[PDB]
């Protein structure tokens, strides 16, 4: 707390930017000059009425083009050529006249919503050191994935080529999931999320079409960071038998091939990979040179358990009874989302006791909870 | 006189050259809206006053 | 805190935003002989295929 000043100083900034914008835009704005009114004016003079939208099937380079309208009929159309002759290219979106179809002009961006999948506007509100604890196996993620976009200039010393790729692997729970986010907010590049579950598709020839297309889109922002989240998901995930089946897992990976490295040229996508079924994947996807560094992770050690369970019990109310040191002392090589999940129901116990202190007694009891998980789809009882 | 003067008004009224409906997919800025037409495809077309 | 994010809401919304229809700064003249492809149909033409 305490931080009220600056936020009403924040708050300050944006009611100075608001106001000024306003009036800026509002009669001051004014379109009273000859290089805004004499512009427009011939612009909309061969421009429509009814733009007529067309979709460009290709070129020619007579200052034609062959058009095919969603409507129906195809027209060889001609172009008015203010529009810079080369700009314009297959897939473009393009308005046509009214009268005599001529190309107007043409729409720079659309999009779909197989692509808002993909791209994301989201902002953490987590970042790095709340992963805080395995803080040595993170420096092969944050000098092969963060550096280079922050520092080129280290990689020119040395000269040859700058990192590219990791897979992370090791157990569930052990943060994987959280590691890629939150490189992303630090980088502030374009982060793209795909779930493996989603390339896994009850359809075929539309499975290739999707993975072809995350790296395409990718290159073309010219930074990005692709997060592939579960490539374990691509053997243990699959519908029916005759869309499915080994036939469009094969594909997929085959098409991956190309785009992860392959000849495309493309720009630049490092990729971020979590997988714990790393040997159901290619020897040319696991092959060097498109995983660097590539990261284990196994369980935490008793120390550093101590690490994780300290940023989890910060965000809570704590008294002088709470002890964490022997919350550590009865978990032995498990997982940081076990200690998370602990933290997470001592709060479940004081909203069941609708009372808002938590204390020793609910950490110790969600312990218990915890532990009831792990050896109670057991039926052993003592190894036998 | 009102009423004999309300249908010769409503045999103008109901000529039309049709008149359709339309649903705004985006707007862009330079003063249009792109709308697809329900049946029909899209067109960037111009505003009136009243909007 | 609320008021930080209702006035970037705003700051956005009222200073509106911009799509590009494409021109070309080296032209600002092509309506001389432009409405020749325009207006006067030279023509523009249904595409088709030969079958016999
Ligand atoms: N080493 C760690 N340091 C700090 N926090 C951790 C650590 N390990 C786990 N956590 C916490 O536990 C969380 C739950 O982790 P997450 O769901 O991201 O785990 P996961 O390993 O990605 O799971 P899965 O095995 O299902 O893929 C994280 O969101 C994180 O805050
Ligand atoms: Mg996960």
């Amino acid at each position: 707390r305490c931080k009220l000043k600056l936020l009403r100083m924040e708050r300050i900034k944006d009611h100075l930017l608001l106001e000024e914008e306003f009036v800026s835009n509002s009669e001051i704005l004014k379109p009273f000059e000859k290089k805004q009114e004499e512009e427009k004016k011939q612009l909309e003079e061969i421009r429509g009425n009814p733009l007529s939208i067309g979709t460009l099937e290709e070129i020619i380079d007579d200052d034609h083009a062959i058009v095919t309208s969603p409507t129906m009929p195809d027209y060889y159309v001609s172009i008015l050529s203010f529009v810079d002759k080369e700009l314009l290219e297959p897939g473009c979106s393009v308005l046509l006249h009214h009268k005599t179809m001529s190309i107007v002009g043409v729409l720079q961006d659309d999009a779909d919503p197989m692509v808002s999948v993909m791209k994301m506007d989201k902002s953490p509100t987590e970042s790095y050191s709340d992963i805080g604890g395995l803080e040595s196996q993170i420096q092969e993620i944050k000098e092969s994935v963060e550096l280079p976009l922050t520092h080129p200039e280290l990689y020119e010393e040395m000269g040859i080529k700058p990192p590219k790729g990791v897979i992370l692997y090791g157990a569930p729970g052990t943060g994987k999931t959280l590691l890629a986010k939150a490189v992303a907010n630090q980088t502030s590049a374009t982060f793209l999320r795909i779930v493996g579950s989603e390339l896994i598709q009850k359809y075929l020839g539309d499975g290739p079409r999707l993975c072809r297309q995350i790296f395409k889109v990718a290159g073309e922002n010219a930074p990005s960071i692709v997060f592939i989240d579960e490539i374990d998901a691509i053997g243990t995930k699959r519908y029916d038998s005759n869309s499915g089946g080994e036939r469009e897992i094969q594909r997929t990976m085959l098409e991956l091939l190309n785009q992860l490295d392959g000849f495309d040229d493309r720009g630049d996508v490092k990729v971020i990979m979590a997988t714990n079924k790393i040997e159901t994947l290619d020897p040319a996807l696991i092959r060097p040179g498109r995983i660097d560094r590539k990261i284990l992770f196994e369980n935490p050690d008793l120390s550093t358990k101590k690490k994780i369970l300290g940023i989890h019990t910060s965000k809570m109310n704590l008294s002088e009874d709470v002890n964490l040191e022997t919350l550590v002392t009865t978990k032995d090589d498990l997982s940081g989302a076990d200690i998370q999940a602990m933290c997470t129901e001592a709060g479940l116990l004081a909203l069941r006791e609708r009372r808002m202190q938590v204390t020793a007694e609910d950490f110790k009891q969600a312990k218990e909870r915890v532990m009831k998980n792990k050896v109670e789809e057991n039926l052993e009882g003592l190894y036998l | 006189n009102d009423k004999v003067r309300f249908i010769k008004d409503e045999l103008r009224l109901l000529q039309e050259p049709g008149s359709y409906v339309g649903e705004v997919i985006k707007i862009v800025s330079d003063k249009k809206v792109l709308v697809k037409v329900q049946p029909e495809g899209k067109y960037i077309v111009d505003v009136a006053k009243d909007i | 805190e609320n008021d930080l994010k209702d006035i970037e809401a705003r700051i956005k919304e009222k200073a509106g935003v911009k799509e590009s229809d494409t021109g070309l700064a080296p032209s600002h003249l092509w309506d001389i002989m432009g409405d020749r492809q325009r207006l006067g149909e030279e023509h523009p033409l249904q595409v088709a295929r030969c079958t016999k």
